[PDB]
């Protein structure tokens, strides 16, 4: 019956900016709308109900407005901890309730370059029959970063997987881990394992490496 | 001795549903057939009796209950329903004998900035019995800490306004409802047709 | 000090059955509107079921006839019985207290339900030892488990600054793997012990791994 459409679907802004998300209802719902903030891994947290009433405890930099079909959530002065996905809900006093699709909000900040570390496979893992090699990029901005595995200078491809944390709530940076997986047999054929990192904050690529057995 | 139906249907003022209005109809002849086809009525449903046949029956008493709900809730005004209206505001019995009449009143009952005069009971502990009218305004206790008549956390005012704006989706627009009940007692009959 | 504490999630074979629980404190469930809401991995919020204090129940179309919401007043607990589970039911399931016109003000922490025919498997945990007086990095590699989730902490919760626990990755084997790392002063490598605490509830695997230089 009611479809709710949020706009934009994602967005980035700097600390101190004024941010506005809109929610559009397919028919007039008059003022029965709530706003929620969801942080990664956490339950949604109520921010606004009846389209403009601040839920108790919620910082006053959050405010809402609108009625009928067009609603807006506003953050007057964005803070690093406001990184989240925000949802609107139709406060229907009969069931069905519905939610918008979500609006992802990320913090813009100044370029930070990553600290890089490489970890050889542990002896316990080798005893089992596999070897993983781990490369860590720590506390960088922005999110785009290139990690190249090199094994005796052969660029490896197809045998690694990476993972990125969600943006940090205080320094607003990211971290990344890349894992090169090999059998023990393949691992012992080679000597120089190395991890080469490209990022906007690095003047030239950084490489961290070790020689197997040192 | 024609029945005072214009007093119900054309009443200038309609009750909130929690405080639903009841009118006793007695000692007259009711010509339902002009209503049945009025087509200004978006709803005309009869239970235990037949429309197109009403003008041929006789009843001990007729009650006309009337109130304002939103059009999406009109389906709850029927036997065997559930929902916030049927459970906590106006409840028909299973063996209901009578008719439900409804119609859009967005032009009368809706205000540009929102009309908040019409209200319904949101918070209640259990379901109403049939034809029960609960007009309590006691603070509703959602936790174990009693409220002492202060509103606050876990302590909620039990009634809420609809907020009828003219921009509302038709399901969220005000409808006026009249419920006729046909009481057939062991006494002489006082309302009949032509 | 209102809290809703969920349980009962985990792994279930397609067409199997499962009961979620939500144990509440700070309000009386039998006196409130209560909902289950669910969120498929990477997706938005979907309303599932609603119970009235008066006892009426309502359901999303996508679960009608398969799910049943109920409660136990003596235990102040809300339940969700799920039958004929299919892959599209895989989600984190939240219970919430509903003030209908005032929004959903309190939510449980969520319980992940994975409907899959794959077997459950506990992780192997391996140290990522610190290398060789500035800032060191050390970590734990949590390898080859199914299903999600695992929890990782450091030094029984005492160490939280500079911890990064990465989102898991599914490997071509069909098993998850992840890393958790922390950066500490180099000068503390000989003087402070570092233990990652790894818990995988679906396999009842508990591992504390000391990470030595
Ligand atoms: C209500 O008033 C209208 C307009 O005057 C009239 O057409 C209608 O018959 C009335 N309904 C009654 C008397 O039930």
């Amino acid at each position: 019956a009611i479809q709710l459409t949020q706009s934009p679907s994602s967005l980035s802004a700097s600390v101190g900016d004024r941010v506005t998300i809109t929610c559009r209802a397919s028919q007039g719902i008059s003022s029965h709308l709530a706003w929620y903030q969801q942080k990664p891994g956490k339950a949604p947290k109520l921010l606004i109900f009846a389209a403009s009433t601040l839920q108790s405890g919620v910082p006053s930099r959050f405010s809402g407005s609108g009625s009928g079909t067009d609603f807006t959530l506003t953050i007057s002065s964005l803070q690093p901890e406001d990184f989240a996905t925000y949802y609107c809900q139709h406060l229907n006093s009969n069931p069905p309730i519905t939610f918008g699709q979500g609006t992802r909000l990320e913090i813009k900040r100044t370029v930070a370059a990553p600290s890089v570390f490489i970890f050889p496979p542990s002896d316990e893992q080798l005893k089992s029959g596999t070897a993983s090699v781990v490369c860590l990029l720590n506390n960088f901005y922005p999110r785009e970063a290139k990690v190249q595995w090199k094994v005796d200078n052969a660029l490896q491809s197809g045998n690694s997987q990476e993972s990125v944390t969600e943006q940090d709530s205080k320094d607003s940076t990211y971290s990344l881990s890349s894992t090169l997986t090999l059998s023990k047999a393949d691992y012992e054929k080679h000597k120089v394992y190395a991890c080469e990192v490209t990022h906007q904050g690095l003047s030239s690529p950084v490489t961290k490496s070790f020689n197997r057995g040192e | 001795n024609l029945c005072p139906f214009g007093e119900v249907f054309n009443a200038t003022r309609f009750a909130s549903v929690y405080a639903w209005n009841r009118k006793r109809i007695s000692n007259c002849v009711a010509d339902y057939s002009v209503l049945y086809n009025s087509a200004s009525f978006s709803t005309f449903k009869c239970y235990g009796v037949s429309p197109t046949k009403l003008n041929d029956l006789c009843f001990t008493n007729v009650y006309a209950d009337s109130f304002v709900i939103r059009g999406d809730e009109v389906r709850q005004i029927a036997p065997g329903q559930t929902g916030k209206i049927a459970d906590y505001n106006y409840k028909l019995p299973d063996d209901f004998t009578g008719c439900v009449i409804a119609w859009n009143s967005n032009n009368l009952d809706s205000k540009v900035g929102g009309n908040y005069n019409y209200r319904y009971r949101l918070f209640r502990k259990s379901n109403l019995k049939p034809f029960e009218r609960d007009i309590s305004t006691e603070i509703y206790q959602a936790g174990s800490k009693p409220c002492n008549g202060v509103e606050g956390f876990n302590c909620y005012f039990p009634l809420q306004s609809y907020g009828f704006q003219p921009t509302n989706g038709v399901g969220y627009q005000p409808y006026r409802v009249v419920v006729l009940s046909f009481e057939l007692l062991h006494a002489p009959a006082t309302v009949c047709g032509p | 000090e209102v809290q809703l504490v969920e349980s009962g999630g985990g792994l279930i074979q397609p067409g199997g059955s499962l009961r979620l629980s939500c144990a509440a404190s700070g309000f009386i469930v039998s006196r409130n509107y209560m909902n289950w809401v669910r969120q498929a991995p990477g997706k938005g919020l979907e309303w599932v079921a609603l119970i009235y204090s008066g006892g009426s129940t309502f359901y999303a179309d996508s679960v009608k006839g398969r799910f049943t919401i109920s409660r136990d007043n003596s235990k102040n607990t809300l339940y969700l019985q799920m039958n004929s589970l299919r892959a599209e039911d895989t989600a984190v399931y939240y219970c919430a207290r509903d003030l209908v016109v005032y929004g959903l003000d309190y939510w449980g922490q969520g319980t992940l339900v994975t409907v899959s025919s794959a077997s459950t498997k506990g992780p192997s945990v391996f140290p990522l030892a610190p290398s060789s007086g500035g800032t060191a990095a050390l970590g734990c590699l949590v390898k080859d488990y199914f299903p999600e989730p695992v929890t990782v902490s450091w030094n029984s919760g005492a160490l939280t600054s500079g911890v990064h626990t990465f989102p898991a990755v599914l490997q071509s084997s069909g098993l998850y793997s992840l890393s958790s790392v922390v950066t500490v002063p180099s000068s503390s490598l000989g003087t402070q012990t570092y233990i990652c605490n790894v818990n995988h509830k679906p396999s009842n695997t508990k591992v504390d791994k000391r990470v030595e230089p």
